[PDB]
């Protein structure tokens, strides 16, 4: 009967770990970083 | 008749030194653990 819950697909809510159900998140993990390329 | 009214004193003996600081008691009050991030968030 425990519903985990979704996010609002709102970048603010995702970034903040805000869900609609049983579990609040620490935050949206880590995928990585993009650094701007340097010209030749 | 040399007495203490003649003999001079170069410097006093400090004997002892102290400091006006206080006792800090928070270690026994606060539930503290070091963090490794600019933000922390506890789970209830």
């Amino acid at each position: 009967a425990e519903i985990g819950g979704d996010h609002g697909y709102n970048a603010t809510n995702i970034a903040a770990g805000q869900t609609s159900g049983a579990v609040t998140q620490i935050g949206p993990a880590v995928m990585g970083m993009v650094r701007r390329a340097i010209p030749n | 008749s040399t007495t203490t009214n003649s003999n001079s004193i170069g410097r006093p003996n400090l004997v002892a030194l102290t400091r006006a600081t206080t006792k800090l008691i928070y270690s026994d009050i606060v539930a503290t653990q070091r963090t490794n991030q600019p933000v922390a968030a506890f789970y209830g």
